[PDB]
RNA sequence: AAAUAUGCAAUCAAUA
RNA sequence: UGGAAGCUGGAAGACGGAAUCGUUAUUAAGCGCCAGGUAGUCCUGGACACUGAAUC
């Protein structure tokens, strides 16, 4: 019962986070646009969800999907103290699928990387990362390095900017451009 | 056969043009469901139904 | 290439996984007649689309 | 063409190579599944027996290990009158691949362990008739 | 509607570092 | 690879069940999750930008729109400065794509909520 | 331009080994779509049933001799394809498609990302016609795909063309002894 | 013998309900699902804070705070939620009266006698029965002339001009010829297709005059017809062509003509959606079978007679809005989820949940409110005897 | 008078609910559809047939002649007999799309399709085809080969001792 | 009227949705042969009443029945339209056997009907 | 192998476009 | 010489990549297709799920007659469907979808450069 | 007739 | 004496004695085609289609 209660609390927290830090225009459009505010909001929401995700007692799988967590808790309870016979043990899955709340949560999972990573690779974007926290980290590191110089000065700032770094100099052993890409998530 | 496969019942059945007989074993709830199906959920002319040799609590 | 006589692809035979027999072995099963029969009758193939009610 | 859907599978069944038909095999999955079944059936009950043997120092050992690892040990024992139930578990042995599918039930696992349940009303490897799954009865046979 | 099909040569001409970045070193 | 995938996997490499390891896993799976390096560096960058707000304004006044277009990182700096302070350092309004008005104002205190049940 | 690409089509082909599993997946997809948040209608895809495949392995009935007694082991597969067009709620559609899967059913996803190229050049208001000196002196249906039918037609024509091209290329490049070219040192 | 007849009738009623409820699991599976749901609900709710709070309050003799259970909340029956039966009845009465208004207007234009009183909860069915009784034919060519004499003037006003301008004698002669051809083609000992269609007729020999059916007896005018008709009427009806058929009927009756078409395409789309919805409750089975057995085996009962309440009116309005938006089942909303309410989880109201769902393109909230009269529905329900 | 009124009612019904049946032509005292279609199957051959009031030209698949598709007179008669039986030989031009099977199977499928098209054009004339059994769909399939047998029924020669 | 005819079918669809919602559950809902009788959920009568009355569901079904009986008029209209759509127009010894005089009896395994000839010998 | 299959292969070559004799010489 | 720049390295080195997601290096209509496989836990990777291709219409490309002829000749008749005037380019050279997509983009850019050379 | 220059299988129009 | 092809063909062989086998119409009989044995190799085994009867 406590695990089910924690799962419900986690789902409520995820809904509150979604309403508090909505992604304007859709997650895919925000990722494609790659705006600093959108990346920051997505990373903040993801990190808050990660921090708030509970640790249940009866399950050793820390599911990041509230749908999966709630469904597994319900299935465990049903198996433990709701199955009269083999027919019930088989109809457990139909019972789970017939719940309206699970139906609603079914269409609220995170976007898998492969939806856009191959498209970005085809376009030719090397300063990119499907992971919102990683993208925020890259942008923030670049901004910190630019600020370090912000104090012939615009030229130095542009030189320190990540986009203006030669590709040949990334690794000594491969003095050729367009050889390194973005790590897949 | 479909009903028994769904209900995990065991035993045997024997159907012909005008009659049917069978010996069914399984959980009490499954047996009750089978009895209800035979009494009310058969898509053929069922003029008479009879149940006999009922036993419970078998190991 | 004499060394291929010993370290070549053609020194490999399809042997039954569950029986060890080296004849009557199909890639789709990797097992001989009796291995396939035991696996099918134990009920390990129902999940994988096996239809015992089909002759042809 | 009098029976189209009846013969639907004939073309792939008869006049196509396996490597080009697109049919997906099952050997490389059932191979691991059977060993998983055997390992679980062999180890789960013994794990539960070992867990329940003492049955008095379980909470003390959990407290000490929590102190050693986390340093707080108050996650499971907020106070002296809280009971932490231990769920039997076994190592996961089948190398399932981590996938981006958010609905995968064995991709978010991080402990390398899975909970084990002795109760299952429906037997999974349902044999045909009287046949018993091999490796089920270890007692030696007795002849007349 | 912000697609920039052609890069502005003036900015790269003004800034040398971006000029070098856009430049293709000889094989 | 295909020819080396015929027989069963080794049965002597299956993990053993040990009570000590079970307790270790039980203790470890409750470990805490620290805050992300991205967010810590975001806080540090916000502090630095607030400290050097004047330099940012001078740089954006000196710069033009084409340089901002050609250097996306400068767009991130502009967005950070705009969310920190409502001032519009650039002489001319920017296109929506390069920067869209979020309507946000700053991080560890902003990102907080409380409730009970 | 990554920011301009649009998800023209997303075709999910559920591959199952059981009719019950396929039906469960279809029902789960329907229920997931039935609860999609935003005239406006849920992103109902166009169903496309695919045939059934089979395979056989033949063995004798006996452990020794008796070659005229034989047994057949028959396997089955089922495939069912659903196509979303002009997908705007990419996250919602993908989540529903992936969470619909039930039992052992797998899914193969077919993504199409389209870029419209340079936008058409806008024509201002055409010049108005004035009299001269002489004159002066004197979606609705439920369960149907909400996207445009012409859009669907164009997508289908492109899909058929690419399928023909793929078949031609594969047939030309197919070989039984790969790597062999005629008259080369064999 | 009476017990045997009662058991047979119960079986027939259960079969009729199975016909009406397609795409549903078997009865034992449904019962098992309900059992599992109830046991799960008890196991979950035994530990709820609210249950413990109420137990302590009752034990210590205190009073229950009023601001705990929302006014619309109802007690769980057998550990699982249930919707307001009175509210459902009120919504049904409102919708039935709304449709019966148009049906009665159509009947009056045709001068249908023996119309029922509007307060009757069975107003729609009574109107349909009265219409079909007024317009009935005995399938015998001898009565064709009398039927044309009695009924042709009523239909003349509504018929399109080229047919209305005709006389009653021509209609009588045409009906006589059609009936003679139908009788010949039905008694010509048809075996395949036509034989099955004839056999599908539900037996009626309780001294019941044989009545010509235009839905079934019309196509027997010609001996031989396309086998596609038989295939569609016996195996799978083209449910997707209902809009086309309705447009055909409207064109025949001259509703399409005019600068502003009287019916238009929105009405065709609405009819298509209605047919799709009826398919969910078994339209296809009705097309493939005879509905006389459905009528004769579907159980009847005493009409409801109770007193309405403010909560009942609110529930009826919410049910009408949910049905308009397509979510007619209220058990799937967070409002009727016992777990969240008992465990103190914030939940969305019915209106809040409906606000985040696609609206009905043909019926907005104001239209619902103006076109459904909960007051008259409650009056009709409160009607007695 | 009465006949005119009955014809008016029939024409109104046809216009309202059967627009395609308006375009008909008189022949041998009865109306025949200007254009009609049908389908047929036999063995692994499926055929679609369209008949339009013409001069009697038969085109098969991509503009192929009847005698080129079916060199054999019995196959030609299988295909074109229903026209003779109904008496509409030369009245209609036939267009055929056939796939699968062989010469005789395609001929049978086309015969069934032509009969169905003719009955659709003039249902009252199907009595002329009933006796000849033109409107019969033969669903018989090849007998599967059996294990332990060379063919569906053939076997090796059994040797005693 | 125009608006009345415009809204008639939408309101009929609302009624049909109500009927579908009612019919989507068992007749004696929520009664069950399991938890309902074995695990009842006094001080808790406000949130869960063990008592239950059948007259409510009986009346609900009684009101539902005539509505579906009326909805059968939709099927009647569709059948009428379907029959009209196939109207043609003005009006224009020994046994015969195919595929054997009589069906053949088989005492050996038929390759086609193995599901009925399996018990018979294969030779 | 079988003479009939050899002739079949020769006929296949002829259909593919290689004029080869069908005589079993 | 004994040391040389491999063709793929040359393609990467001479390829021009966009500065930001707001910059397009193609400028013509096209559709990018790739396949992804998802399902329950599995130990074996699904084969034939690493290739990707791009399809476009020559009329949409809107080139001169000589350039269109050069494009058709370079891509061959196998990659050209005449019924709808469509042309497709495939890339399944590596077992990784991202690598195949990057290679596909590079080869498409090189193809367009060669067409413009016409 | 300034239309065509004509042999048929065992998969695919829910897509050639 | 792995299979296929080509030039030459002085190999038997003219439907086969006592005896002997298969076969229930999309069947007999004829004809081609193809999965599998993870290089090559059967006329074997297992299938597929096309033509297609006669007889108490």
């Amino acid at each position: 019962a406590e695990d089910l209660h924690k799962a419900e609390i986690y789902t409520q927290t995820t809904e509150k986070l979604e309403k508090q830090w909505p992604a304007a225009g859709g997650v895919a459009k925000g990722i494609q646009g790659d705006q600093f505010f959108d990346v920051m909001a997505a990373a903040v929401r993801e990190d808050l969800q990660d921090q708030s995700r509970p640790v249940l007692v009866n399950e050793l799988t820390d599911h990041e999907n509230p749908y999966c967590m709630k469904r597994e808790a319900l299935r465990r309870l049903v198996l433990h103290a709701c199955t009269r016979n083999c027919l019930d043990e088989t109809l457990t899955d139909t019972l789970l699928d017939r719940r309206a709340d699970l139906q609603r949560l079914r269409s609220k999972a995170r976007l898998p990387p492969e939806v856009l990573e191959p498209l970005a690779a085809f376009v030719g974007i090397t300063r990119f990362s499907f992971d919102r926290r990683a993208r925020l980290n890259q942008k923030v590191t670049a901004v910190q390095h630019a600020l370090r110089q912000i104090s012939e000065k615009v030229e130095a700032v542009l030189s320190v900017l990540p986009e203006n770094f030669p590709s040949d100099a990334l690794h000594p052993h491969h003095p050729f451009r367009n050889h390194f890409g973005f790590e897949s998530s | 056969l479909q009903v028994g496969r769904d209900l995990f019942l065991v035993g045997w059945v024997k159907c012909r043009s005008r009659f049917a007989t069978g010996h069914i074993q399984g959980d009490v709830h499954a047996l009750s469901y089978m009895r209800r199906y035979l009494e009310k959920h058969v898509d053929e002319s069922v003029s008479s139904v009879r149940f006999y040799e009922e036993n419970f609590g078998m190991p | 290439i004499p060394i291929l006589n010993k370290v070549g692809q053609y020194r490999i035979r399809m042997r039954c996984i569950s029986g060890g027999y080296s004849r009557g072995i199909f890639r789709f099963t990797r097992m001989a007649r009796m291995g396939m029969l035991q696996l099918a009758r134990e009920g390990w193939l129902k999940k994988y689309g096996y239809r015992p009610g089909l002759f042809r | 063409m009098a029976f189209r859907y009846r013969r639907e599978g004939q073309f792939t069944k008869f006049r196509v190579h396996f490597d080009r038909s697109g049919f997906r095999p099952y050997i490389d999955e059932l191979k691991w599944e059977i060993m998983d079944w055997h390992y679980k059936r062999a180890m789960g009950p013994q794990m539960k027996k070992t867990l329940m043997s003492y049955q008095e120092g379980s909470e003390k050992l959990q407290y000490m290990h929590d102190l050693i690892a986390l340093g707080t040990a108050k996650a499971k024992f907020p106070h002296a009158t809280k009971r932490f139930f231990f769920v039997p578990a076994l190592p996961v042995t089948i190398p399932y691949r981590r996938s981006s599918n958010p609905f995968c039930l064995l991709s978010a696992n991080k402990t390398g362990w899975l909970q084990w349940s002795p109760k299952q009303r429906v037997p999974f490897p349902q044999p045909l008739g009287k046949r018993k799954v091999g490796g089920t009865d270890p007692q030696p046979p007795v002849f007349p | 509607s912000s697609v920039f099909f052609e890069e502005d040569d003036s900015v790269y001409r003004q800034f040398a570092c971006m000029r070098r970045v856009r430049e293709e070193p000889r094989l | 690879r295909q020819m080396m995938k015929w027989y069963w996997p080794s049965k002597y490499m299956l993990q053993d069940v040990q009570m000590a390891q079970y307790f270790q896993m039980q203790a470890m799976r409750f470990a805490p999750r620290p805050a992300h390096v991205s967010l810590t560096t975001l806080s540090a960058t916000m502090e630095q930008c607030w400290k050097k707000r004047d330099a940012v304004r001078a740089f954006f006044q000196s710069i033009d729109e084409k340089v901002l277009r050609e250097n996306p990182t400068l767009q991130d700096l502009y967005g950070l400065y705009r969310t920190l302070c409502p001032d519009d350092p650039l002489r001319t309004p920017v296109d929506p794509a390069l920067w869209r008005n979020p309507g946000f104002t700053w991080a560890d205190q902003r990102i907080v909520s409380s409730s009970t049940n | 331009a990554l920011s301009a690409y649009s998800l023209r089509s997303l075709i999910v082909t559920y591959n199952s080994r059981n009719r019950s599993s396929m039906n469960a997946t279809i029902e789960n997809l329907k229920n997931a779509l039935r609860w999609t948040s935003p005239s406006w209608s849920p992103p109902w895809p166009v169903p496309r049933r695919i045939g059934r495949r089979q395979w056989r392995v033949t063995y004798l009935k006996s452990p020794f001799k008796y070659k005229y007694a034989l047994r057949h082991y028959v396997f089955e597969d089922h495939r069912y394809a659903f196509a979303f067009y002009d997908v705007n709620s990419v996250q919602e559609v993908v989540s529903a498609a992936l969470g619909a899967m039930a039992g052992e059913t797998c899914c193969s996803c077919r993504f199409s990302w389209r870029f419209a190229g340079r936008p058409p050049v806008s024509l201002p208001t055409p010049p108005r016609l004035v009299p001269s000196s002489r004159a002066a002196s004197l979606t609705v249906l439920r369960g149907h795909c909400p996207t445009d039918k012409e859009f669907i037609r164009r997508a289908l024509e492109e899909e058929q063309a690419v399928e023909r091209i793929r078949k031609k290329l594969d047939k030309k490049q197919l070989q039984w002894f790969p790597g062999k070219t005629p008259w080369a040192p064999k | 013998r009476k017990l045997q007849e009662l058991e047979s009738f119960v079986g027939s009623a259960l079969r009729t309900y199975r016909l009406l409820r397609p795409h549903a699991l078997p009865f034992y599976k449904e019962d098992s699902l309900l059992s599992m749901q109830s046991k799960l609900n008890e196991a979950t709710l035994k530990h709820s804070p609210l249950v413990h709070d109420l137990v302590e309050l009752k034990k210590r003799n205190l009073s229950v705070p009023s601001d705990l259970l929302p006014p619309d909340f109802n007690a769980l029956q057998f550990s699982l939620p249930v919707v307001s039966a009175r509210g459902f009845l009120l919504a049904l009465s409102a919708a039935a009266n709304s449709v019966a208004e148009d049906l009665e207007f159509l009947c009056r234009r045709l001068s249908v006698p023996n119309l029922p009183h509007p307060t009757h909860p069975f107003r729609l069915k009574l109107l349909l029965d009265a219409l079909f009784e007024s317009f009935k034919l005995r399938k015998d060519p001898h009565y064709a002339h009398d039927w044309a004499q009695r009924n042709w003037p009523r239909l003349q006003a509504v018929m399109p001009e080229p047919l209305s301008e005709l006389s009653a004698d021509s209609v009588g002669l045409w009906l006589k010829a059609h009936l003679e051809r139908v009788i010949e083609n039905q008694r010509g000992r048809h075996a395949d297709g036509r034989g099955r269609l004839l056999a599908q007729k539900f037996p009626l020999k309780s001294d019941e005059e044989d009545l010509y059916s235009l839905a079934d007896d019309f196509i027997f005018d010609h001996e031989i017809v396309d086998e596609q008709f038989c295939d569609e009427r016996l195996s799978q009806f083209p449910i997707d062509k209902a809009g086309e058929l309705f447009r055909r009927v409207a064109d025949f009756f001259g509703l399409t003509k005019g600068p502003q078409p009287a019916v238009n395409d929105a009405v065709v789309a609405q009819f298509q959606n209605l047919v799709y919805t009826l398919d969910e409750i078994g339209l296809s089975n009705w097309m493939k079978m005879d509905t006389r057995e459905i009528e004769e085996f579907l159980p009847e009962g005493d009409p409801p007679s109770f007193a309405a309440s403010q909560q009942d009116l609110d529930a009826a309005r919410l049910l009408l809005k949910a049905a308009a938006r397509g979510k007619a089942n209220l058990l799937d909303f967070e409002a009727l989820d016992p777990y969240k309410l008992l465990h103190g989880f914030d939940f969305k109201t019915v209106q809040e949940e409906l606000a985040t769902l696609p609206p009905n393109p043909f019926l907005t909230d104001a239209d619902i409110d103006e076109l459904f009269d909960i007051t008259t529905a409650a009056v009709s329900m409160n009607q007695s005897e | 008078d009465g006949s005119s009124d009955s014809a008016l009612i029939s024409g109104a019904i046809v216009r309202a609910f059967n627009p395609e049946r308006m375009k008909v032509f008189m022949h041998n005292g009865c109306e025949w559809l200007w254009q009609a279609e049908g389908t047929g199957t036999r063995k692994r051959a499926a055929a679609h047939v369209i008949i339009r009031r013409g001069t009697g030209q038969v085109r098969v698949n991509n503009d192929e002649d009847l005698y080129v598709r079916w060199p054999f007179y019995y196959n030609r008669m299988d295909v074109l007999q229903p026209f003779f039986l109904t008496g509409t030989a030369g009245i209609y031009d036939l267009f055929i799309h056939v796939r699968g099977g062989g010469s005789s199977g395609q001929a049978g499928a086309v015969r069934l399709a032509v009969g169905r098209a003719l009955v659709s054009a003039c249902p009252a004339c199907a009595r002329l085809l009933e006796e000849d059994m033109v409107l019969y769909e033969d669903t018989r399939q090849r007998m599967p080969k059996m294990p332990g047998r060379m063919k569906a029924r053939k076997m090796r020669t059994w040797t005693k001792r | 009227p125009a608006e009345r005819l415009h809204s008639l079918f939408a309101r009929a669809d609302v009624l049909a949705h109500l009927l579908h919602s009612r019919l989507a559950l068992p007749l004696l809902y929520p009664l069950n042969s399991g938890g309902a009788l074995t695990n009842p959920l006094a001080a808790l009568n406000s949130i869960a009443t063990s008592r239950w009355k059948r007259e409510e569901v009986m009346s609900a079904l009684a009101t539902v029945t005539p509505l579906v009986l009326a909805a059968t008029s939709v099927s009647r209209f569709l059948k009428t339209a379907h029959a009209l759509s196939y109207f043609a127009g003005p009006a224009c010894l020994g046994r015969s056997r195919v595929h054997f005089l009589r069906p053949q009896l088989w005492r050996v395994l038929k390759p086609g009907e193995e599901r009925t000839t399996k018990h018979l010998k294969w030779r | 192998r079988n003479k009939k299959i050899r002739m079949s292969l020769k006929k296949r070559r002829r259909r593919k476009g290689k004029r080869a004799p069908c005589r079993k010489k | 010489g004994r040391t040389f720049v491999t063709p793929l390295t040359k393609l990467q080195h001479q390829a021009a990549l966009p500065r930001s997601p707001l910059h397009a290096r193609f400028d013509f209509p096209h559709t990018v297709h790739y396949d992804v496989f998802w399902g329950p836990p599995q130990v074996e990777e699904e084969p034939n799920k690493s290739g990707c291709w791009v399809s476009f219409r020559v009329a949409d490309l809107k080139l001169s007659d000589s350039q269109e002829q050069r494009l058709l000749d370079i891509l061959g008749p196998e990659r050209y469907d005449e019924q709808t005037g469509v042309v497709c380019l495939e890339a399944d050279v590596f077992p990784q979808l991202n690598h195949n997509a990057a290679y596909l983009g590079d080869i498409l850019q090189q193809l367009m450069r060669e067409v413009k050379k016409a």
